[PDB]
Formats: C-alpha cells, sequence, structure tokens
C-alpha cells in the first residue's frame, strides 16, 4: 500500500504562481523519484520534470527550465512543484508519479489522482485506432534512434478522469495486475503495444515513453485511442 | 544470453576452458547486451552508465526470476557475485576475458584509455558507480512489490572490492554444500541397510554400485575444481600485496562464508575418505 494524495484545485490569474502538493502515505519518500506530468484537456501527456534521487540535481523539460521548480519537506512526507508566470494555455491537469524502484528508470509506478488547474512530440504514435471485441489491435510507436533506439520504452493506459496507470516497460514486461492479453515488443526504431481479445475495458488513450538521449528528458507520444 | 537463466547446476563449472582456473555458469550467462553494443566527459559518465545500468537491471531481474521469484539469501549472493563481476569487467581484472568479453574491453578502451593511469579512472569510476548499479539490479525485485519491501539485500556487502578469485570461492562453497546432501541421499536410499546380515550392499548389489560411480564422478570434479580453484587464489594473493584482512589461505574463504564448516569433514569428503562413503560405497 502506498498512495499518493495530491493538494485541491486551484485557479490562478495569468502570470501567477501556482504550488502543488504531492504526499506518499506508506513508504519513505526518501527513497523515491517524484516525477511530474501535466496534461491539458485537449492535448496528451506531456513530462515537466522530476528530482533524479541517485544523483540529485534535478532535471527539467527543454521550454520549462525557467518556470517549473520543485522543493521537498521530509517532515510532511510530501514533494511540491511550483509554475510561474501561468500562460492561458498551461490550462492543464498536473500529477506526480515515480517509478519506484528506478535509477535511471521512468516506468512510473504510482500516481497522484490528478490536480486541476484553471488560469508536438519527438514519438510519434498512430492518430486513432477501432476495433471490436474479441480481435487482434496494434498500436505503433515510432521515433529515432535516439529515444527509442537504444533506451527501453514503457506504455500506458490512461482513462481521462483518473490517472494513468503503468501498462508495458522495458519494452517486453507486464505488472502483476495487467491482464495476460497486453504485450509488448521492439525491434529497430519502433516499439509496437498488442491487445489479444479487445474486450470493453479498453476504453482508453495509450502512450508510449521512452528516454532521449539527446534531449536528456522523458518523452511522450502524440497518443491513440481505441473504441 | 539476455533472455533467461539456465536452472542452477544445469552446468558445472569450466575449468578447460581457462587451464588456470575454474568458471561457473553464472558469469558466462552475466548480461552485457547493452555493453558490446555501444559503437567527452559525456561518453563515460552519462552514456556507459545508462548502458551498464540496463545491463545490470536486466541481470538482477533474472536472477530473481532464476531463484523462483524467492526474495532470500541465495537470491541476494547471486546479487553479489554478479555485481562483483560487472566490476572486475570494468576494472579490466575479468579472469575470463574471452569472446564476447574481449569486445566489452575494447570498447572501455576507447573510452578511458590504455596505460596504468586508465586502470586507476577505471577503478575510480566503478568506486563512484557501484552503488548505482546495485540499486539497478535490485529494480525488478523493488518495483515488484511496492509496499511490503525491505532490503534483504544490503549494499556495502556487495559493493565492498574484493579479488575475483575470492567471491567464486564463496560461490563454489555455496555450490558445495548444496550438492553434497544430494549426492549423499541418493547413495543413502540405494545403499542403506545390510545385504545378508553383515555384509554391505555395495559389495554386490548393481543398483547401489552405481550410485557409487555417480557420485566417484562428481566429487572428482569438486577436488579438482577445489585445486584449481585454490591454486588461482595462491598466485592472486601472491602478487596482490594487500592484506585483504584475515584471509591467508583458500580454507579461509570457506569457514567465513558457510555455517559450521568443517574443514576437516571437507577434506575428508572431497578425498573420499569420509565416514558416509566407506559406509555405503567401500566394502573392503
Amino acid at each position: 500500500q502506498v498512495q499518493l494524495v495530491q493538494s485541491g484545485a486551484e485557479v490562478k490569474k495569468p502570470g501567477a504562481s501556482v504550488k502543488v502538493s504531492c504526499k506518499v502515505s506508506g513508504y519513505t519518500l526518501t527513497e523515491l523519484s517524484m516525477h511530474w506530468v501535466r496534461q491539458a484537456p485537449g492535448k496528451g501527456l506531456e513530462w515537466m520534470g522530476g528530482f533524479d534521487r541517485e544523483d540529485g540535481e534535478s532535471i527539467y523539460a527543454q521550454k520549462f527550465q525557467g518556470r517549473v521548480t520543485l522543493t521537498e519537506d521530509t517532515s510532511t512526507d510530501s514533494v511540491y512543484m511550483e509554475l510561474s508566470n501561468l500562460r492561458s494555455d498551461d490550462t492543464a491537469v498536473y500529477f506526480c508519479a515515480t517509478d519506484f524502484g528506478g535509477s535511471y528508470f521512468y516506468a512510473f509506478d504510482i500516481w497522484g489522482q490528478g490536480t486541476m488547474v484553471t488560469v508536438q512530440s519527438v514519438l510519434t504514435q498512430s492518430p486513432s485506432a477501432s476495433g471490436t471485441p474479441g480481435q487482434r489491435v496494434t498500436i505503433s510507436c515510432s521515433g529515432s534512434s535516439s529515444n527509442i533506439g537504444r533506451n527501453p520504452v514503457n506504455w500506458f493506459q490512461h482513462l481521462p478522469g483518473t490517472a494513468p496507470q503503468l501498462l508495458i516497460y522495458s519494452n517486453d514486461q507486464r505488472p502483476s495486475g495487467v491482464p495476460d492479453r497486453f504485450s509488448g515488443s521492439k525491434s529497430g526504431t519502433s516499439a509496437s503495444l498488442a491487445i489479444s481479445g479487445l474486450q470493453s475495458e479498453d476504453e482508453a488513450d495509450y502512450y508510449c515513453e521512452a528516454w532521449d538521449d539527446s534531449l536528456n528528458g522523458v518523452v511522450f507520444g502524440g497518443g491513440t485511442k481505441l473504441t | 544470453n539476455c533472455n533467461y537463466k539456465r536452472k542452477r547446476r544445469e552446468r558445472d563449472w569450466d575449468c578447460n576452458t581457462k587451464k588456470d582456473v575454474c568458471i561457473p555458469d553464472r558469469r558466462y550467462q552475466l548480461c552485457m547486451k547493452e555493453l558490446t553494443n555501444l559503437v567527452d566527459i559525456t561518453f563515460r559518465k552519462l552514456y556507459l552508465k545508462r548502458k551498464l545500468i540496463y545491463d545490470a537491471a536486466v541481470e538482477g531481474d533474472l536472477l530473481l526470476k532464476l531463484n523462483n521469484y524467492r526474495y532470500n539469501k541465495d537470491f541476494c549472493k547471486d546479487i553479489r557475485w554478479s555485481l562483483g563481476d560487472f566490476g572486475d569487467i570494468i576494472m579490466g581484472t575479468d579472469m575470463e576475458g574471452i569472446g564476447y568479453s574481449k569486445v566489452v574491453e575494447n570498447n572501455l578502451r576507447s573510452i578511458f584509455g590504455t596505460d596504468e593511469k586508465a586502470q586507476q579512472r577505471r577503478k575510480q569510476w566503478w568506486n563512484e558507480s557501484k552503488a548505482q548499479i546495485w540499486t539497478a539490479m535490485m529494480y525488478s525485485v523493488k518495483k515488484r512489490l511496492k509496499g511490503n519491501f525491505i532490503w534483504i539485500c544490503k549494499l556495502n556487502v556487495a559493493v565492498n572490492i574484493e579479488p575475483q578469485i575470492y567471491r567464486w570461492i564463496r560461490e563454489w562453497g555455496r555450490d558445495y554444500v548444496s550438492e553434497l546432501p544430494t549426492e549423499v541421499q541418493k547413495l543413502k536410499e540405494k545403499c542403506d541397510g545390510k545385504i545378508n546380515y553383515t555384509d554391505k550392499k555395495v559389495c554386490k548389489v548393481p543398483p547401489c554400485q552405481n550410485a557409487c560411480k555417480s557420485y566417484d564422478q562428481w566429487i572428482t570434479r569438486k577436488k579438482n575444481q577445489w585445486d584449481v580453484l585454490s591454486n588461482k587464489f595462491i598466485s592472486v594473493k601472491n602478487a596482490e600485496k594487500v592484506q585483504t584482512a584475515g584471509i591467508v589461505t583458500p580454507y579461509d574463504i570457506l569457514k567465513q562464508e558457510l555455517d559450521e564448516f568443517n574443514e576437516v569433514a571437507f577434506e575428508n569428503e572431497i578425498n573420499k575418505r569420509d565416514g558416509a562413503y566407506i559406509e555405503l560405497c567401500v566394502c573392503s
């Protein structure tokens, strides 16, 4: 039992600042990495930054390096992320997630419920997919050799309303609770998720994630929605 | 071979590839996938470290599977033995240095250098990185169960530098004490009891005489393996000039690692003069 609980919804005026909390419940914060990602209503998942605990020295995305500052408080067992110079398009839902056992890995495991705040991408996925109960479907991820070629790939099942959940990590491995019908593969410069026997619980948007050596950051794919 | 691990003792120690030493099957299977396909501070610090983490995470994953997902001491020692080999590869003390390992060495030399001052930079880089490599091997074991996680395996015990030949004698002695009861339990079933009224079954019973030739074949590989490994230890201990805290003979390494290690019986066991063997496989 390891929970992540974030603060309530906040509303800010364009240009102001906002600080979101993220508290751990059931394991010592002192060992986790505590990254952060957001998703606007229309747009997809985007990775902002995180605290690489194995080395300290938190890392951020590229066009965010002058707006985000991550703090911590060991007494309250929580993390804080502040965004300055809030633009109108920064309206989105912000998540805190960690890998829980990763040093240089980002197969996020424990996610928060999100925080509603009111004021493309290197990996390329198919714009949309559709299938019928009982058939094989194949969502594909394609990127350069500097992100997918030489690094592991992950997959996510994000149901709008709830937080994403880890589906596949290390390009081949599935967690405990993930059904057996899911499976991943990677070859050359493209990964692909496979759902053998599409059932009714596929009402989600699917993303691929990998580490880009040239960017030194976590990158997400555009997105893919099945029906 | 970064796919799965052969079952325990499916293959024994290889004393033939390099004549001066016996190599355990785990060393061959050590995952070095990313460490080979590598073909400027960032060349080593960031890139080579990531490549080594990707390999260490796999090794720590397949070793957990090798141990039937049991989180016990037998698993921690497989981590400890393998993490060290990763180090001897980086530090240029890999005793095997054959085949796919030759590519890794050339890769490291094109990064750090080739002279004496390169081993130091490589030995230094291992010290300032060995901890992170241990956290990588513990990846799968820690991801698997978010809660209820415990540091069964300890860090400093695994990242304590020790000559490779030492850590392999530790692994060998652990394999010996696990194998001996089995080869004896088989012997007991087919040779216990007396045949007529006072004679031993091995004198006439072929079924017992066959289990003896199996034990005779096994104990001979153990004696020979011990002979090679202990000679290779003497060659290294004599050439290193470091006191390594209380280890003089290779029998000390077993005393440290094994519980209730009676080297008197060990010498008797590997020389076919122990008690149980005479009662079961020696007629007169």
